[PDB]
């Protein structure tokens, strides 16, 4: 529905959407900004990001709220409504996955660029297996695990140990592997070695980079602090 | 656990 | 799209919907319901309104932080976007201006029924009101202040002035003097007045009704504390 | 000022 409108103002637009808070409007005009087919900038890969992260976000706040009453009541409607819910979940997901994969993967050349969008392939495919319950489970597990590995493989032979990317590809792979993979203990251990490494390289780094690394070298403590 | 908030900017 | 599900079941997926925060479902389900053509239980009425409020809620701040982005740079696109948000705000004020004249208001005959669906008529010609600029405002306007009135005169001959239906009126009708009618004096001597005529009849409430009843005579006393 | 908020039960 954007094949009309100009990339640099699907772009003005998406940035207006989110001051906004209209997160299904900053997808659907980020989306048709991948559609143009030119590659993305770093600015660009970001309101991609926020945009359906926002989106999916919602829906799985709300597929939760719905799957607790479900299990609850264990007529139709709870279930139904469930199901609505996880399939519209779907959808989004698959979308995003389809940008991923026609064409954004395949041209991202560079470590940032490619590992921002295998770190988005398997968070989407995370997603994915939340709601996961038939024969294909296991395999949208393993795109999951995959795709994580991949960008992990990238980031630590091309990126220094607290790049911002490179330390939240590992912190959602941690969590990939204690709440999907049933992996709690290699969950705590790369959150520990992640934080670990990120701590010896800070005094290298800007006062600017130094805040952007330490934000989310807090996310990796908290986990921590949770899971043991 | 929280994974990257990811809502901003 | 609603004609196939029965009229008890989207009642209840409303009621989900609320729960899971996802209220255009809760207004797509409600109109369904509405659409039977039954008329509406008090819960009902409550579940249409709190659908369509925040629906269009979120619609009015989206179109102010447009606007006022717009009315800053003064490319087509802050213009051309709050244009097409404040289309979408039309569009669900008037879808819900047509299930009020078609047919809940000729059929409310209780003073809580036709008393809560002027009151909605008036708001919702207020939010229309919020975004016009052309050679209609003036009957918008005229719109809503015939819509209140005609409630405010049921809600005196028949209601209490505590009764929270009463209330929420007059302050919505407050608002209305003083943000679109430019009668700031109007709207502060309606709080007023409609304050002390309800603190005048707290007494005979029991401890629930003189919760229920408090809590909105103090919006009116936030408002006139701005106000004056 | 504020109407009534009307967006919760
Ligand atoms: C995968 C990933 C890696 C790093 C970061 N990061 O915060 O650097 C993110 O999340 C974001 O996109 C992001 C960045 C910065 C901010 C700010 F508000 F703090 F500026 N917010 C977010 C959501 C993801
Ligand atoms: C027009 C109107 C009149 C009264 C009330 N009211 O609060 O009584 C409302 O708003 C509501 O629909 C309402 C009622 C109660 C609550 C509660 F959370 F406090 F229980 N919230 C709302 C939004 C409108
Ligand atoms: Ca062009
Ligand atoms: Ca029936
Ligand atoms: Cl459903
Ligand atoms: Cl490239
Ligand atoms: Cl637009
Ligand atoms: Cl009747």
């Amino acid at each position: 529905a954007m094949g009309s409108m100009e990339r640099a103002s699907l772009i003005q637009k998406a940035k207006l959407a989110e001051q906004a808070e209209r997160y299904e409007d900053m997808a659907a005009f980020m989306k048709g900004a991948v559609e143009k087919g030119e590659e993305l900038s770093c600015e660009e890969r970001n309101l991609l990001s926020v945009a359906y992260k926002n989106v999916v976000g919602g829906q799985r706040a709300a597929w939760r709220v719905l799957s607790s009453i479900e299990q609850k009541s264990n007529g139709p409607e709870v279930r139904e409504y469930r199901e609505k819910v996880e399939t519209e979940l779907q959808g989004v997901c698959d979308t995003v996955l389809g940008l991923l994969d026609s064409h954004l993967i395949k041209e991202a050349g560079d470590a940032e660029s490619r590992v921002f969008y295998l770190k988005m392939k398997g968070d989407y495919y995370r997603y994915l297996a939340e709601v996961a319950t038939g024969d294909d489970k296991k395999r949208i597990i393993d795109s999951a695990r995959s795709a994580y590995q991949e960008a992990m493989d990238i980031s630590k032979k091309e990126m220094p140990p607290t790049n911002p990317i490179r330390l939240g590809l590992a912190l959602n792979f941690s969590v990939f592997h204690y709440e999907i993979a049933n992996s709690p203990e290699e969950a705590i251990s790369l959150a520990k070695t992640t934080f670990d490494e990120a701590m010896a390289d800070l005094h290298t780094l800007s006062e600017d980079s130094y805040k952007d690394s330490t934000l989310i070298m807090q996310l990796l403590r908290d986990n921590l602090t949770l899971w043991t | 656990a929280g994974s990257i908030p990811g809502r901003r900017s």
